[PDB]
């Protein structure tokens, strides 16, 4: 999910495992 | 123009890690399929926006690739608009930005339509904020007062009845002739990645840049981006190794570029 | 990272900036134990330490020390502010 | 008029208990990419 | 041609569209300097 | 009383007691280490550290905007200072001084209001005065209000006085919530399943709860005494969502 | 040893 | 006191040890660069000609193994001079050689001062023929740090 | 007190104030006499003539009012008296004289 | 000295009319003491004639 | 990744500075300062006055001040 | 830091917060008195 | 009596109800004839 200020997270592409 | 990843991998990391470590006081399981998604919507994001051609004037390619066959390149947003109406500046000034918009719309506009949309960065907007305020502040002929202005109203707050708020920002500006000036602001010239020189006024020195598109109305779209009909990206899986490849054709066209005029600082060029 | 100094046994560094009165603005860089010492060091030591009564002292941020290399802090005091 | 570091981005080639929150934490030190 | 409408009493320089007055010297900002008056 | 005071104060004002070492040497009557934790007020100052004589408006809205830029929402920028009352005194001054300097507009008693027509025996035309700047709007979407807590200019543990009046931590501004995080920056610690201790010790009456009577004898005084334990904490998971702006004469 | 449990904290103060 | 201390909720915890929180920066960096050699591998000082005048190979030294094989990164001044790297890194010890031609239709080479020690660079894209393609670029990670505190 | 100021009875009811009573709680009724009000009058006319950060327009504080008179069609009149004093953090102060001081 | 001190307090904060007050009494984990107390006060009267 | 360098400049034109880094040899830090700092893009314009290592057991004390004043402009 | 609006011609000392210029003279009020300035 | 409100810097004289700022010299309008202050 983009932010609204266009920056990108970062804990979409990780898995909890 | 052809863009193409790969990566050899699942979901575990690899061998481009790198840690972020906070400055305070007293100094999971990577999902590959979702960074092979980003970091090539952001190559095609690159090409798109920031690409450059590598052609000749007797049409020939000067980069050849692993097969002998010649890189094509074709260029991008920021190249093509940069063909035409394009100053580096090393000062702002609304003198050279009201003089630059006027002569093109005096000879290319009708009156009514004379709308300017200044897309910048965030302080490209406090720049353009203190350049109208010096301008205004050298219209003597005027008293600028709190009753039109309300640079200074009247907020409700517990600590007393007569609460006051103060603040204001200049974001529009309005020439002779109808030519109007507004300012809004992208957020994406604010990257701190690609964006590596900074300015001494805070920022990364791109944010200072002013770009009118869309100059006047053309019945069409001027810039838009290029794509083939059905399904132009593709994808693989090479099971030794586990590489995923991916690949995917793209482009821009930018119709007009004399209908896009840019002030980028001049500590940007050359 | 137990050299011995007083708060609680590490080094300290400081950012200073203030405006003295009559005279103009500037920086400070200074290792001190307490912000309140940073600022006695200004009235103690500073280039006006005899009228020391005109330092304005604004802000006294701490730096810390990188894992690696890197330009830590950094303070310009222009002439346009002046 | 002047900068301060407030983070530092280093490789990993140059280097259990309760959690109090399970998903992760975005600093503000830190700047974040830019679609 | 520029109009100033205040004159200020400060130890510090005022806002550059303000008269600096201090003890007995009178200053204005002219030509991207303090000029002194005298 | 003095038991949930002792829960109060260790939460907002704690300080760790371990070394750089790594090692506790605060040793308690068995011997064995006593072990604290860090208060609100500690682990709140780890990231946006500042320190001061005079206060400057431009400094403050030239940190909430470096670290604001490009990472809040246009529409999430409101910072809501957290201070005493002479705090807000402190602030409404410099606001004052900052739209002194604004010499190209000119601020009218016709919108700001600050003298008052009200009625009166004495004139025909009798007149109010009075006003107080509680909100400056800096420019890109950052605002700054203030929030007056009584608990800033409590006279009983803020010892050091301010030389302008009032206690020192009057003039101390904290800016807790920056932005939105997704989930509770600051929260407070328990155990599950912990109850708080209660045991008495007791000879042959208990006057606690009003047993006369013991089948199991504590000693042999006639006596009782209530003990009473909690193990407690507190949580600032991002400090960099946090400014402080504290007096330098508290000598941080 | 009359242990408030929480996780593990032993109180010591005679017998209760 | 207790009127500010009951603005905050309560996370209720397993046990008394100390616990933790992951905190986490982006995956997207620029990287310094070391110095910069031509093709017979002498560095290019400040006080040097152009370096890469005939789409000519060249030399760019970083202090890290970030690049990959087929990637057009750009210095300081972006999209003005691309860089495509030709070949995977040469590992000098723990920094990383890339051999690098020019490639926005540069025919008259990227000045000696952009090539100096400091100038961050980033990665912008890998492209390919239209005929026979092979591949190129790499994918970056990042990995978090823990906080800490006590009962 | 030998000479009255502003700077002194703000600061004996503002430091009272702070120290016992709430925000909302700030209303003083001070009651005084005749000269006593002209003596308040003054230094609440010399303290609003300090704020000269703030333009104080006839519109708002009409101290210069249209009157109707059979010598002249715009005529005027000319006069006012400052009654009250609000300070910072909720201290509002009114006067009420009375005839017995 | 608890917080982590090793350095010590500074003397000129240790003199006469400097004042103390209680903040709480925090204990070991394990064979832990009694410690703390509790505090209690008193009001006073006033008077009139004719 | 060695010493700490605090560093008194002055920009040409513009002002004077103070600044610190972390390098192995002061030319590093200078180097450092440059193209790290905030005249990022005219990197000519400083002017480094002073370089002194930080070096602790003092533990209490000054190692950069330098003030702009009314008529240095 | 104090701001002086008005400037005043007259033979009499107008106010605290006015200019007084008599003659060849720009005297404002500063520390209790009139300072005169060049 | 002669209320001044602004002072205006320019090379050449303006109207008599402004002050007159040029390079070091303040003059205004007093007598019929601009005085300088000094
Ligand atoms: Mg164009
Ligand atoms: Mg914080």
């Amino acid at each position: 999910a983009v932010d609204q200020m266009d920056n990108i997270d970062e804990r979409y592409g990780f898995v909890n495992q | 123009t052809t863009i193409r990843i790969q990566h050899k991998v699942g979901n575990k990391l690899n061998k481009k890690l790198a840690m972020g470590i906070p400055m305070v006081r007293n100094l999971w399981m990577h999902y590959v399929d979702w960074e092979v998604e980003l970091q090539f919507d952001e190559y095609k994001n690159n090409a798109m926006a920031w690409g450059t051609s590598n052609r000749n004037l007797n049409g020939e390619y000067m980069n050849f690739g692993k097969s002998g066959n010649a890189i094509k390149t074709g260029a991008g947003i920021f190249e093509q608009t940069e063909v035409a109406n394009t100053m580096y500046y090393n000062t702002f000034s609304l003198k050279l930005l009201e003089d630059a918009l006027y002569e093109l719309s005096a000879s290319k506009l009708a009156m009514d339509d004379r709308l300017f949309v200044i897309k910048t960065g965030e302080r490209g907007a406090i720049q353009f904020h203190k350049e109208v305020l010096k301008t205004v502040s050298g219209w003597t002929t005027f008293v600028l007062d709190n009753n039109s202005t309300r640079v200074v109203e009247k907020v409700q707050s517990r600590l007393h009845s007569n609460a006051l708020s103060a603040g204001f920002q200049f974001v529009e500006y309005k020439a002779p002739n109808g030519v109007r000036v507004r300012l809004d602001v992208d957020p994406f010239y604010d990257d701190p990645v690609r964006n590596k020189i900074l300015h001494p006024m805070g920022g990364v020195a791109f944010s200072y840049r002013y770009d009118i598109w869309y100059i006047g109305t053309m019945d069409q779209p001027n810039i838009f981006k290029c794509k083939i009909k059905g399904d132009n990206e593709y994808r693989g899986y090479q099971w030794g190794s586990a590489v995923i490849h991916r690949m995917a054709t793209l482009g821009v066209c930018v119709l007009d570029p004399t209908r896009t005029m840019s002030l980028i600082p001049a500590i940007l060029q050359g | 990272v137990d050299v011995g100094c007083a708060p609680d046994g590490a080094m300290q560094l400081w950012v200073m900036e203030y405006e003295v009165t009559g005279i103009g603005k500037g920086c400070a860089m200074c290792k001190a134990i307490n912000p309140q010492q940073a600022e006695m060091l200004l009235k103690s030591n500073g280039i006006y330490n005899g009228s020391s009564y005109l330092y304005k002292v604004t802000r006294i941020e701490q730096v810390i020390v990188p894992p690696c290399n890197g330009l830590m802090a950094e303070q310009v005091v222009t002439y346009k502010d002046v | 008029a002047g900068k301060l570091g407030k983070f530092q981005m280093l490789g990993f080639q140059h280097w259990a208990p309760q959690k109090a929150t399970n998903l992760m934490v975005q600093l503000l030190a830190f700047y974040r990419g830019k679609s | 041609m520029k109009t100033l409408r205040t004159l200020k009493i400060s130890p510090n320089a005022p806002d550059i569209n303000s008269v600096w007055l201090y003890k007995g010297t009178m200053k204005y900002f002219n030509n991207g300097e303090w000029e002194t008056i005298g | 009383l003095q038991f949930d005071e002792y829960k109060n104060n260790a939460m907002a004002w704690g300080t760790s007691n371990r070394n750089l070492n790594g090692e506790y040497m605060n040793f308690g009557k068995s011997g064995n280490a006593i072990k604290t934790g860090a208060g609100i007020f500690e682990q709140t100052e780890v990231a946006n550290t500042m320190y001061y004589n005079t206060f400057s408006l431009k400094l403050l809205e030239d940190a909430l905007y470096e670290l604001s830029a490009s990472k809040l929402a246009m529409d999430d920028r409101l910072f809501v200072i957290k201070t005493g009352e002479r705090g807000a005194i402190q602030f409404h001054k410099e606001v004052l001084k900052t739209v002194s300097g604004w010499t190209t507009f000119v601020l009218d008693n016709n919108s700001t209001r600050v003298v008052e027509k009200v009625q009166s025996r004495l004139h025909s035309n009798a007149l109010s005065a009075g006003f107080q700047f509680v909100e400056y709007k800096a420019p890109n979407g950052v605002r700054v209000r203030l929030d007056v807590d009584p608990f800033y200019d409590d006279p009983v543990r803020n010892k050091i006085l301010h030389p302008m009046g009032g206690v020192a931590f009057s003039y101390r501004y904290d800016i807790w919530y920056i932005g939105t995080m997704d989930q509770p920056n600051i929260f407070k610690c328990k155990i599950k399943g912990d109850n708080e201790y209660r045991g008495y010790q007791w000879g042959i009456r208990n006057p606690f709860t009003g047993q006369k009577g013991n089948p199991y004898m504590s000693f042999d005084e006639d006596s009782a005494v209530i003990h009473r334990m909690a193990t407690l904490g507190v949580c600032v998971l991002d400090p960099t969502r946090t400014m402080s702006l504290i007096p330098a004469i508290l000598q941080g | 040893n009359q242990n408030m449990i929480g996780d593990e904290i032993t109180v010591r103060d005679g017998t209760y | 006191l207790d009127t500010f201390l009951n603005s905050f909720p309560t996370r209720e915890f397993e046990d008394d040890n100390e616990y933790y929180w992951d905190v986490i920066g982006s995956s997207r960096r620029n990287i310094p660069l070391v110095e910069a050699r031509d093709e017979n591998g002498v560095v290019v000082a400040a006080n040097a000609a152009n370096v890469g005048v005939g789409t000519s190979p060249f030399y760019l030294v970083f202090p890290e193994d970030w690049f990959a094989d087929g990637e057009v990164i750009v210095g300081n001044l972006n999209q003005v001079y691309p860089f495509r790297i030709l070949g995977d890194a040469r590992m000098e010890g723990t920094n990383a050689v890339y051999k690098v031609e020019l490639m926005g239709g540069n025919t008259q080479g990227v000045p000696a001062e952009r090539l100096q020690q400091g100038e961050r660079f980033s990665i912008e894209f890998a492209p390919v023929e239209k005929e026979l393609s092979r591949k190129v670029g790499d994918v970056r990670f990042t990995s978090p740090v823990s906080m800490r505190n006590e009962w």
